[PDB]
């Protein structure tokens, strides 16, 4: 039933808030939104452009990582092109990082500590990440020590 | 709406609907009769019970209007009786058939301005509004009803006229080709109830054929086909055979006796008739329609006969819901809720600077 | 197929985690059991970004 | 009157089916077109 999936879609997206005449008139934007856009291997090569963008800020066994899952996957395609839409909804360790002081092979490399610089910032991003948890902690508490009674509470309305 | 509030009113072939626009389901549905003295001009329950001293007529035949007095009599029993309305607050869309003449548009307009005086109105094809509700504007639509049948072209809000078929099949050579194979095996038929009660059949028990060959070379080896019908009037029949048979009639159009076109010629003409440059494009997505699928089964054959149709570079991109039925129902109903599209909408200023007939050009 | 279908959803959620997709997992089980009967991606891309507009202009 | 036709459709008619300045006055829109409807269902 292809005309539930949409009314389906419309559930997952409406959080608590009615939600049942909500429904409705997401059921409609739906429908509504589908005609705007036609009144006014290529497949794989959308993943590349995109693994492309991985490489270049490091991280390429993760990239030769995606492409192997692009192979089995071409060995479907309109999955693909929905999930090539977004690169990012974020904000708005390993041993194998480095392999110098264990392992079987090690010709003798000397130093450079440009690979200690970006281990250094595998570090600080921890420091940045666990710094603002704690940040958002004394806002949620600085908010309610500080305020006017009338900002967002329900019992000032009775 | 927003503004001005619209109301939607499909009168259907079996059954006429009507509701408040933004309403998922029809805020009343009653069945389709007209009454007159053979107790006076009532749609309902009454005038189906007092069928010994009433005149059983329907407004609407096969898309058009066979008694103009017929139509007025259920538009106006309708807006007052199974909505109960002013209708100086509420606009009404109208429905009507694909390819009808000007001549019966600007009457239809004419009368619902002046016999029934409205604010505005609008004056809808059914099959377009069923696309509406699929979430495209572009597609080919094979719409056959209970009594109205049509195969539509419509791409981006515009119909060719030239390819809009007209068909000969539906619900009412359904019952037809119904009491006809039945008299022909043997049965008698001698009321109105007995034509209701095989057409129920028809609609809840029967099997919907894919091929004339396939399920009858099985049934030919061994008859898995048959469906035990136990009745407690006191008769006793069964039989697969007819019945996987009986819907046949579209396959090939000889099996009813018709002279007309089969449906996938029908849909294979409309598709050549319709333009070049839209064609893959129409195919891009493809869309289900027609009151004929209230035994599911029939939307297997439109997804198939739509993958022979039209050249597979593409794996087929129908769109099949059970939302079939009520599709039109449900394309007035989302379209009219709309406040951008009241400029879609027509007004009394524009009935009174450029007459009624602004009807045939503004829609189609 | 749908033995087939479920390992097959189950491995393109993986290259939506490292790519950080805007999706969640739930839409892309019913896109996926929506796209198999055949529907256009090209229009998919169009209803969602604004359906989940429309949804916060309610909050 | 239209109070006293609801209430006796529910209990002696046994019926639960549908029959249907203060604040700027707003009780003559809306008593008017509920007897005209609810009466005449009756």
């Amino acid at each position: 039933s292809i005309t539930q999936l949409f009314d389906d879609l419309c559930e997952a997206l409406l959080p608590a808030a009615n939600r049942k005449r909500a429904k409705r008139s997401l059921k409609k934007v739906a429908y509504n939104a589908l005609f705007t856009n036609l009144f006014q291997l290529p497949a794989r090569n959308k993943i590349l452009m995109l693994s492309f963008d991985l490489r270049v800020g490091g991280l390429g066994p993760k990239a030769d990582r995606l492409e192997e899952l692009v192979e089995e996957l071409e060995a479907v395609g309109s999955v693909l092109d929905l999930l090539v839409q977004l690169a990012g909804s974020g904000p708005p360790r390993d041993y194998f990082l480095n392999n110098k002081h264990v392992g079987r092979n090690v010709p003798y490399s000397g130093y450079d500590c440009d690979d200690l610089s970006v281990f250094e910032m595998d570090v600080q991003s921890l420091i940045s990440r666990e710094e603002c948890l704690c940040h958002s902690m004394i806002q949620e508490t600085l908010q309610v020590m500080e305020a006017a009674p009338g900002t967002g509470l329900p019992t000032v309305g009775l | 709406d927003d503004d001005i509030a619209a109301l939607v009113v499909d009168n259907g072939s079996g059954m006429c609907k009507a509701g408040f626009a933004g309403d998922d389901a029809p805020r009343a549905v009653f069945p389709s009769i007209v009454g007159r003295p053979r107790k006076d001009s009532y749609v309902g329950d009454e005038a189906q019970s007092k069928r010994g001293i009433l005149t059983l007529k329907y407004p609407i035949e096969h898309g058009i209007v066979t008694n103009w007095d017929d139509m007025e009599k259920i538009w106006h029993h309708t807006f007052y009786n199974e909505l109960r309305v002013a209708p100086e607050e509420h606009p009404v869309l109208l429905t009507e058939a694909p390819l009808n003449p000007k001549a019966n548009r600007e009457k239809m307009t004419q009368i619902m301005f002046e016999t029934f005086n409205t604010p505005a109105m609008y004056v809808a094809i059914q099959a377009v509004l069923s696309l509406y509700a699929s979430g495209r504007t572009t597609g080919i639509v094979m719409d056959s009803g209970d009594g109205v049948t049509h195969t539509v072209p419509i791409y981006e809000g515009y119909a060719l006229p030239h390819a809009i078929l007209r068909l000969d099949l539906a619900g009412r050579d359904l019952t037809d080709y119904l009491m006809k194979i039945l008299t022909e095996r043997g049965y008698s038929f001698t009321t109105t109830a007995e034509r209701e009660i095989v057409r129920d059949i028809k609609e809840k028990l029967c099997y919907v054929a894919l091929d004339f060959e396939q399920e009858m070379a099985t049934a030919a080896s061994s008859s898995s086909l048959e469906k035990s019908y136990e009745l407690p009037d006191g008769q006793v029949i069964t039989i697969g055979n007819e019945r996987f048979r009986c819907p046949e009639a579209l396959f090939q159009p000889s099996f009813l006796g018709m002279e007309s076109c089969g449906i996938h010629e029908t849909t294979f003409n409309s598709i050549m008739k319709c333009d070049v440059d839209i064609r893959k494009d129409l195919y891009a997505n493809t869309v289900l329609s027609g009151g004929t699928t209230m035994y599911p089964g029939i939307a297997d054959r439109m997804q198939k006969e739509i993958t022979a149709l039209a050249p597979s570079t593409m794996k087929i991109k129908i769109i099949a819901p059970p939302e079939r039925k009520y599709s039109v129902w449900i394309g007035g109903s989302i379209l009219a809720s709309l406040s951008t599209f009241q400029q879609m909408w027509i007004s009394k200023q524009e009935y009174d600077e450029s007459g009624p007939s602004i009807v045939h050009r503004k829609c189609f | 197929n749908l033995n087939a279908v479920r390992e097959t959803m189950d491995v393109l959620l993986e290259i939506s985690r490292i790519l950080n997709t805007g999706l969640d997992m739930e839409t892309l089980s019913i896109c996926v059991r929506l796209c198999e009967q055949g529907i256009n991606p090209e229009a998919l891309s169009s209803v969602i970004k604004e359906l989940r507009k429309a949804t916060e202009a309610l909050k | 009157l239209i109070g006293k036709s609801i209430n006796f459709l529910h209990q002696v008619c046994h019926d639960q089916t549908p029959t249907t300045t203060d604040l700027e006055n707003a009780f003559q829109g809306k008593i008017d077109a509920a007897y005209f409807e609810t009466s005449k269902y009756l």
